[PDB]
RNA sequence: UAUCGAGAGGU
């Protein structure tokens, strides 16, 4: 009975209409994609040298925000559930960065592309700093001047955005329904005329406006939910939507298990 | 009639004036002309007028208690050291003020 | 001399809010020091709770000595003072 | 050092509001609850509980800091490495951490009256602020813009009982100051309860179920909807009534309304159920004879304290899912009303010209007791203040029911007529020392005017609204009046503070005695019977 | 890092402390999926009459859409209606409102929300620089009463007005305890004849 | 006790992989002063690795 | 201080667009159009780049202290 | 130094550096040395000639 | 300083059950389920699903305090059905709807390739 | 099986105040001096002026905790379009034969005027009102 | 060089103190130097100035926003606020974290606060250019 | 874990 219509698609955003589901299911899917879909992200920074003008934890905070390839992260374990001491090769990716400015002139800009993967759970596709193109330097991290050096060792771990927003695969998620307000779920503020003063939905042409005679259908419920899922590149937009569905399922499955064990 | 300035005794005597109702907003003058029980009522009236002006309301017993303290000695005890500390209260109590 | 006879007592036959708070607290303290309790102790074992149970049954073994301004006094037992 | 002093077992931090705390609770940061302590005597009934606290130690909650022997020797649990090998003896004391439902005295300065110090039940909570139910902000005069408040921990069974049995928040709901409550429904909950109890507010079943479950005292019986067919719908008045205890009757008439209440004003409550009437500040505020006053007299302080929480939990839920806002739009009157406003101010400026003409041609009536110039300034002031009130009334009437400023004014939760007037129509005449702006330059108010100019604009009439914006002259004149307000607040606070101290010292020893008399420390009769009744 | 209790203010005398934080998905959101950094309360506005705060929000919305810093100099020809005209030409309702959705349920809010950028200030007042509690601790040599100040493990002053409050409550035991056991209680010996503290007392 | 003030790594729990210093080791339950945020946490001594001459050694140092 | 990695409000990466934004301004584009070309559609994201101030350029002038 | 009383206090102050705006204001501040004893209001008012 | 570990939102302590069911004896056939380390995400999803069942007579949930990641749900079913069973059915019902939803997205995705 | 029954002609329909409620006044087609003032939900049961409306007042729908109605059971409301349940808060036994019955349907108000013989059964604690057409 | 003092010594700008200000007539803006022909319900009303038939202006304000000092110059639209709110911000603005100097790393001050990511405000005033507020926000 | 002052601030 659930129906899907992909309006547009690309690597980092999918626009789609979702229908024949409950509002609560579309919303719980929205929340799950924002908050609980795992990704990989730097979570421990070993600073061996930092003579830049930036503070150690200033830099560490930016490092955590660098999006890393998280495609195979589902097969990867959480550090808190791994039997090893400290971190290891089965529950983390290790990245290293080393920058320096040689020369008495100019400024060296340190980019996320200088982050070099050193180990990781082979041969899983996880841990590479996301790149737009092949010529893409990525995210600016720091800047160096004569004799200033940056030498760090980073431990990346699997996590979810409930713990820290850096583990979210999304940015915004656009989300709306009932573009003509037939359900009367909002009551518009106006000075002179509400219809002239409020802009049209970008999905106004996807449903038909109410006819001037039409009586109020007090039995209609929301049923068509237009949403666009943007991502940071740690996961592709179709992956976030798919794993969102998967994650919400396991959460319900675990509840069902616990009920069938309380017997 | 209402006046600027007071002379309660002389105005009371003026033929035509209801000598049983003439009032002054100086309760010090009321005490000299009409006595301490009239001063008690006048003191309450003048305080109430202050409180009631900005629409406020204070229960009678609080203002009644204050005006009874100010008149219990038979003269007007100011709410200052010159009134309060002229009491036969202990020295430790009086020196804490 | 100073004591006022039971038949000539004129003060209120109700326990005052101040007498109640002091009686409950004082009795609570005595209970936590293992004073004999005059009611059954079930599940509620805090000293204040036991003291409140004794109060509700008129079983707190204390007397209010109410001083009058002249120094004379009426002794009232908490068994005889009316509790709301 | 003697009438007041610094004390142990005290604490202070920034305050925050919490919609999910009972009226008589205070949320206490964990770190504070681990620093403060209460010395509990060890008995057969608590020795197991208290040994557990001792094992947890001073740094883990619920824990303990000291063990006190009958001799008085304290055992410091920070430095005892064999804390598990401590055996408590009856009669010892354990200085345990502060814990849930411990009574504590809570206080915001300045402590102007007795409900500036009330006893709350501790609730230990994360984060570093003290949490208050919003309905106790009024007696404390507290808000959350940086205010801090103080907490004091009683140290014995006797002083705990004085707090819980005399000073506790619910005992303080009605104050002897004006024989009326000092706490009511405020802010979000008051704004929301008007919106929720509007005659055309309807709630579908699925939301009704959540709202019912949010009332802790709900009896579990879903009431029949006001509309059964074609769709089950409950009204806002029905769900608010869940929060009102049974046996509560209240009647109020607004503007001679009938029992048919066409305007949905007045108030009628029967057996704790709202028959008609928008529920607003006139019903759930702190006024005498309202709902809170009535439940207190009829049900006592415990039920009345739950009333705040019940009302809050239903309304705040409904408002969370309804929404409410305010924007720049709500200050904007339509072009027709602005033209009335601008015309009426223009004609008031003309009347001021006529008054200037009469006074300057010796044709002005002198008021008794007043010089010519006093009479002139008085007539000019009445004209200009009536112009502002008249322009505000036009702006007020033009605002729709949906106008967000109007909704807050109508709930009684924030704002008043003058705020609509000054934001939308006209700020009006600026006063300093009871008079229009004085000629601080020689025969003029600013070097931008000619001498001997008594017009509205010359002596501080601000014609524009805050929406339109003030001119440079108006700006300065408005800042002159505004400075005077800051000066008054800074000065007269010490004037009244000294007054209150002298009042307290005059009266501090005056007590009601067991013979009914009111006497001082000398036994002098001040009143033969308190309040004469 | 900002937390509950820290203080913030716009440039219009409109100040507040953080009451709670909500994650991205619990915030209200617009159809475009924009969520606020910060939600202040409508009751802060009508009695304070800080209309500049509202106008600043409107102009700043326009400015970030069109790519410039709006001119908010006082005493210019700029009007609210002119800024509203620009905003409407950019696809938003002209007075700054937006339809928004409750984060818990996904349902629209019955009310539209004034929404847009406003310049906010991080003030020096942070709760963890103020929080303080004292059980026991150091006293003054001369009075043996607790020392003054957070920075010295001090105790709060129970001043004369707090004394008066406890008198009004009739809490005689509590007031005695505050001012003795919780402060400078001391045992002295006096002579029953002359009443002076001239007694020489060897207790062992 | 011989492990106070000595540097430590945590091998179990929510703080796994984090550096710290033994601030107080009364018995069985230690207090490690984490490096990363300004907080000293309670942790069992079983959860710690101590630094010694050769690498991180469990509580056999 | 230096361009933030993410938009505070929505999380979209903007730390890889600072050089491209300065370049579009050298090429004579107006700020609004440059933001448009960079695909910064939500006004939360536009604020991030439009109002950032690059202070690290000032801090670098202070001759390194090692 | 020997006349620390009767001398005026607060003429020199530690330069406020909390933020850049606060430094600019501190360098442009003025003081009226009237006191705090004797309330009045007249020197505290915003006088017309302050424009 | 008094901030809790963020992992406490979703990691269940070992002595703390994900789920605890008790009766509400004030009405017949009603249970209270306390969910630990869960959100509106789970609670609102279960709630609507359950409310549309014909044999569910009451369903509601509340997050009693936003600073603590738990919620409590109240569920009553008609005499025929047992409340805990209806909850089990809602779980399996929603898991199925999401399986369908995952399939139809996969198909629609290849179609758009 | 009902307590009161009649047909009313709508004389006035006041919207004004609310977007979802209107107050209507009607007079019995069969008996003048029997007047009905009633608040109703615009969106659920839209009425216009001069509409003919059958109004029934019952104390039971039978031919304590509310539940969504089962499709199998059957009640008096199956034959009407719009049903409300309310509280009788005033039974006015006035002079001559001017009798008023005031009912609150969750704040949607009704006053029914008429004679004792037409309204004596309405002296109830609660009333349903059922409206047809 | 031809700068500010060139205007002062060429008779187009002069300095006046409080005493000399007593004897001059100042127009608020250049437009007030000449009489006009409006009725735009959005913009603010200008005083009529109908007490003198003909005004003889001696000077004109350069800009009226220069009556403000450093702190109040940070307020956007102070002409739309109740005047005490402008006083309150003038205090709080001095309590707002930013970047107090660019050399904070080489100063060892008793206390210093630096906002991680300062932004310049979307709503600014002309006077902020001279305060450097957009450069050290 | 000092004392006496001063200055700037918070509600
Ligand atoms: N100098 C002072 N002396 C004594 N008490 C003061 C004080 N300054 C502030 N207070 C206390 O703090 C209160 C001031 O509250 P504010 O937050 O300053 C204004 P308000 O009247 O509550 O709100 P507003 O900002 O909406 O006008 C006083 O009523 C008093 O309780
Ligand atoms: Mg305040
Ligand atoms: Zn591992
Ligand atoms: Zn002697
Ligand atoms: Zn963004």
């Amino acid at each position: 009975e659930p129906k899907v219509n992909i309006i547009n698609a690309q690597d980092d955003e999918v626009e789609l209409m979702l229908s024949d589901v409950n509002l609560s299911l579309a919303n719980s899917l929205r929340r799950t994609m924002l908050a609980e879909v795992p990704t990989l992200a730097i979570d421990l920074v070993e600073i061996k040298m930092n003579t830049s003008v930036l503070a150690d934890e200033f830099i560490s905070h930016r490092l955590g925000l660098i999006p890393l390839v998280s495609e195979d992260v589902e097969e990867m374990k959480y550090s808190r559930d791994c039997t090893c001491e400290d971190y290891c090769d089965e529950c983390s990716v290790v990245l290293e960065l080393s920058a320096r400015h040689e020369g008495e002139e100019g400024t060296t800009d340190v980019y996320s592309s200088s982050l070099i993967k050193v180990s990781g759970p082979g041969n899983l596709n996880v841990g590479e700093p996301v790149r737009r193109d092949d010529y893409d330097q990525g995210i600016l991290l720091c800047k160096l001047r004569n004799h200033q050096e940056l030498n760090i060792r980073c431990i990346a771990k699997k996590g979810i955005a409930k713990e820290h927003a850096k583990w979210s695969p999304c940015s915004a998620i656009a989300f709306e329904y009932d573009p003509h307000n037939k359900l009367k779920h909002t009551d518009f503020w106006f000075e002179v005329d509400a219809k002239k003063e409020w802009p049209d939905s970008k999905y106004a042409t996807w449903e038909e406006p109410p006819k001037p005679g039409e009586v109020f259908d007090y039995k209609a419920k929301p049923n068509r939910f237009y949403m666009t899922v943007e991502t940071t590149g740690s996961l592709k937009a179709n992956q976030v939507f798919s794993r969102g569905i998967k994650t919400l399922q396991e959460k319900l499955a675990n509840v069902l298990f616990e009920l069938e064990n309380s017997r | 009639l209402e006046t600027d300035g007071i002379n309660l005794a002389e105005v009371m005597a003026v033929p035509g004036v209801d000598s049983s109702r003439t009032y002054s907003n100086s309760f010090v003058e009321i005490l000299s002309v009409l006595g301490i029980e009239a001063t008690r009522s006048s003191l309450y009236k003048e305080i109430l007028n202050v409180i009631a002006f900005d629409g406020s309301y204070v229960n009678y017993r609080h203002m009644a208690l204050l005006v009874d303290v100010m008149t219990s000695r038979g003269y007007l005890m100011a709410i200052t050291r010159h009134g309060i500390n002229r009491a036969d209260t202990g020295a430790l109590m009086r020196c804490s003020f | 001399e100073l004591a006022i006879l039971k038949e000539e007592r004129t003060t209120t036959p109700y326990l005052t809010k101040y007498e109640r708070a002091r009686i409950l607290g004082t009795r609570a303290l005595q209970i936590s020091m293992n004073a004999p309790v005059l009611v059954d102790i079930e599940g509620e074992t805090d000293p204040l709770q036991i003291a409140m149970k004794e109060l509700s049954q008129r079983k707190i073994p204390l007397v209010i000595r109410r001083y009058l301004p002249d120094g004379s006094y009426e002794d009232w037992g908490c068994d005889e003072l009316i509790v709301d | 050092n003697l009438m007041g002093k610094r004390v142990d077992f005290s604490a202070r931090t920034v305050i925050s509001g919490d919609p999910n705390l009972e009226l008589d609770q205070v949320g206490v940061p964990i770190s504070i609850a681990k620093t403060l302590s209460y010395p509990e005597t060890v008995t057969q009934y608590n020795i197991h509980r208290l040994t557990e606290y001792v094992r947890n130690g001073p740094n883990e909650h619920p824990g303990a800091k000291y063990v006190i022997r009958d001799n008085g020797d304290r055992i410091d649990l920070r430095y005892h490495k064999r804390a598990g090998d401590i055996v408590l003896q009856y009669g010892w004391k354990v200085e345990r951490h502060l814990m849930d439902d411990d009574p504590v005295l809570f206080n915001r300065q300045p402590s102007l009256h007795k409900m500036s110090m009330m006893a709350h039940r501790v609730k230990v909570m994360p984060y570093s602020t003290f949490r208050l139910n919003l309905s106790v902000t009024s007696p404390y005069n507290a808000d959350f813009d940086g205010d801090e408040m103080n907490l004091h921990v009683p140290q014995s069974e006797e002083t705990r009982a004085e707090l819980s049995q005399l000073c506790a928040v619910p005992l303080q709901i009605v104050s002897p100051q004006s024989n009326k409550p000092v706490m009511g429904i405020v802010q979000d909950t008051l704004c929301g309860v008007r919106k929720m109890t509007l005659r055309d507010t309807f709630i579908e079943y699925e939301q009704v179920m959540n709202m019912l479950f949010w009332v802790p005292s709900w009896d579990g019986v879903v009431p029949q909807p006001a509309i059964l067919k074609p769709k089950p719908l409950w009204t806002g008045k029905q769900l608010l009534s869940i929060a009102i205890p049974s046996g509560i009757h209240l009647q109020r008439t607004d503007g001679g309304n009938s029992l048919l209440s066409p305007k949905d004003n007045g108030m009628l409550i029967v057996d704790g159920k709202v028959m008609f009437g928008v529920v607003d500040k006139k019903t759930v505020g702190s006024g005498g004879g309202g709902l809170i006053h009535t439940v207190m007299r009829e049900k006592g302080p415990k039920i009345c304290a739950e009333l705040f929480g019940n009302i809050q939990k239903v309304v705040n839920y409904w408002l969370l899912h309804n929404g409410f806002s305010i924007g720049i739009g709500d200050a904007i009157a339509d072009a027709s009303t602005m033209k009335e406003i601008t015309h009426a101010i223009s004609s008031a400026k003309e009347q001021v010209q006529e008054i200037i003409y009469k006074a300057q041609h010796n044709e002005l009536e002198l008021k008794p007791g007043m010089t010519l110039r006093e009479s002139f300034e008085g007539e000019v002031s009445r004209t200009l203040n009536d112009a502002r009130d008249s322009a505000g009334r036009s702006a007020e009437m033009n605002l729709k029911d949906l106008n967000n400023v109007k909704q807050m004014v109508s709930a009684g939760s924030k704002g008043s007529f003058i705020n609509i007037a000054q934001m939308s129509a006209c700020v009006g005449q600026q006063m300093v020392e009871g008079k229009r702006i004085a000629f601080g330059f020689a025969d003029r108010s600013l070097p931008h005017f000619t001498k001997d100019d008594f017009s509205p604009e010359s002596k501080g009439f601000v014609e524009n609204s805050y929406l339109r914006g003030l001119t440079p002259q108006e700006f300065f004149f408005h800042a002159m009046a505004g400075r005077e307000g800051l000066i008054d607040t800074a000065v007269k606070t010490a004037e009244t503070g000294y007054i209150q101290r002298r009042l307290v010292k005059a009266l501090e020893d005056i007590m009601v005695h067991y013979d009914g008399t009111t006497r001082n420390s000398l036994g002098d009769i001040i009143q033969f019977l308190y309040g004469e009744d | 890092v900002p937390q509950i209790g820290d203080k913030f203010a716009s440039r219009h005398g409109q100040k507040g402390t953080i009451g709670v934080t909500y994650r991205h998905e619990d915030m209200p959101f617009s159809a475009e999926g924009i969520v606020p950094d910060l939600i202040i309360n409508p009751h802060a506005i009508p009695s304070r009459m800080t209309v500049a705060h509202l106008i600043e929000c409107l102009l700043s919305k326009v400015g970030s859409i069109r790519g410039y810093e709006g001119d908010a100099t006082p005493f210019t020809d700029l009007t609210v209606d002119a800024v509203s005209n620009l905003l409407r030409d950019n696809g938003y309702q002209s007075r700054g409102f937006e339809v928004m959705y409750n984060g818990h349920t996904g349902k629209k809010l019955m009310a539209q929300v004034f929404f847009g950028p406003t310049y906010y200030q991080r003030l020096r007042h942070m709760v963890d620089d103020k929080i303080h509690a004292r059980a026991r601790g150091p006293v003054q040599v001369l009075t043996r009463q607790p020392v003054e100040g957070r920075s010295r493990d001090g105790g709060l002053r129970f001043g004369e007005m707090e004394r008066d409050c406890m008198i009004a409550h009739g809490a005689a035991g509590f007031l005695k305890e505050r001012l003795m056991e919780a402060s400078d209680a001391f045992r002295v010996h006096v002579c029953g004849i002359c009443g002076l503290m001239s007694v020489i007392a060897n207790l062992k | 006790d011989p492990t106070l003030n000595k540097t430590v790594k945590i091998r179990q729990g929510g703080y796994k992989g984090k550096i710290g210093i033994v601030k107080e080791a009364n018995g069985d339950r230690f207090r490690v002063e984490l490096h990363n945020p300004n907080k000293t946490i309670p942790i069992p001594c079983s959860f710690l690795l101590i630094e010694s001459t050769h690498g991180w050694v469990p509580y056999e140092d | 201080m230096i361009i933030p990695v993410r938009c505070f409000s929505c999380g979209k990466v903007v730390g890889d667009k600072w050089d491209a934004y300065l370049r579009l301004l050298e090429e004579g584009k107006q700020e609004g159009d440059a933001l448009d070309e960079l695909k910064l559609k939500r006004y939360c994201c536009r604020r991030m780049v439009l109002t950032h101030v690059d202070l690290i350029e000032k801090f670098l002038r202070y001759n390194p202290l090692e | 130094q020997k006349k620390a009383m009767s001398s005026r206090a607060g003429v020199s102050q530690v330069l406020n550096r909390y933020t850049y705006s606060s430094t600019l204001s501190h360098l442009r501040r003025t003081n009226t040395p009237i006191g705090r004893d004797g309330k009045l209001a007249k020197p505290r008012q915003l006088h017309n000639t302050h424009w | 300083m008094n901030a809790p570990d963020r992992f406490e939102l979703f990691i269940l302590p070992d002595d703390v059950p994900k789920l605890k069911i008790t009766p509400d004896s004030r009405v017949p056939n009603c249970i209270i389920i306390k969910f630990e380390r869960e959100d509106h995400t789970l609670a609102n999803l279960l709630r609507e699903e359950l409310a549309l069942y014909p044999d569910v007579t009451f369903v509601a949930y509340k997050v009693e305090h936003p600073l603590f990641a738990n919620f409590v749900m109240r569920l009553q079913t008609e005499e025929g059905t047992r409340p805990k069973q209806a909850l089990e059915r809602a779980c399996a019902s929603i898991i199925n709807k999401l399986k369908t939803l995952d399939h139809k997205f996969n198909e629609e995705w290849n179609i758009k390739n | 099986s009902a307590l009161f029954d009649d047909i009313f002609t709508v004389q006035t329909v006041d919207n004004g105040r609310y977007n979802k409620v209107s107050r209507i006044i009607g007079i019995s087609t069969t008996n003048s001096a029997i007047k009905l003032t009633l608040d109703i939900n615009n969106e659920m049961f839209p009425v216009s002026q001069d509409d003919s409306l059958t109004v029934t007042l019952a104390n039971s729908l039978s031919l304590k905790s509310w539940r969504p109605p089962k499709p199998t059971d059957k009640s008096l409301a199956d034959d009407y379009d719009y049903v409300m349940f309310g509280t009788v808060y005033k039974f006015e036994e006035g002079d001559e034969d001017k009798i008023k019955v005031y009912v609150s349907f969750g704040g949607l108000l009704m006053c029914l005027e008429g004679g004792y013989k037409s309204l004596a059964s309405l002296k109830q604690d609660n009333l349903y009102i059922l409206i047809r057409r | 060089v031809y700068g500010w003092s060139s205007l002062v010594t060429s008779g187009v700008i002069e300095y006046v103190d409080g005493e000399e200000e007593e004897t001059i007539m100042i127009a608020m803006t250049p437009e007030d130097l000449q009489t006009r022909s409006l009725n735009d319900t959005a913009k603010r009303i200008k005083p009529e100035m109908s007490t003198s038939s003909h005004h003889t202006f001696t000077h004109c304000e350069i800009h009226p926003s220069m009556i403000l000092g450093v702190a109040a110059s940070i307020i956007p639209f102070p002409d739309h606020n109740q005047s005490p709110r402008n006083t309150y911000q003038s205090a709080m603005g001095k309590q707002a974290m930013g970047v107090f100097l660019t050399n904070y790393n080489v100063r060892m001050d008793t206390m210093a606060n630096i906002l991680y990511y300062p932004q310049k405000p979307l709503a600014k005033t002309q006077a902020m250019e001279y305060l450097k507020f957009r450069e050290l926000p």
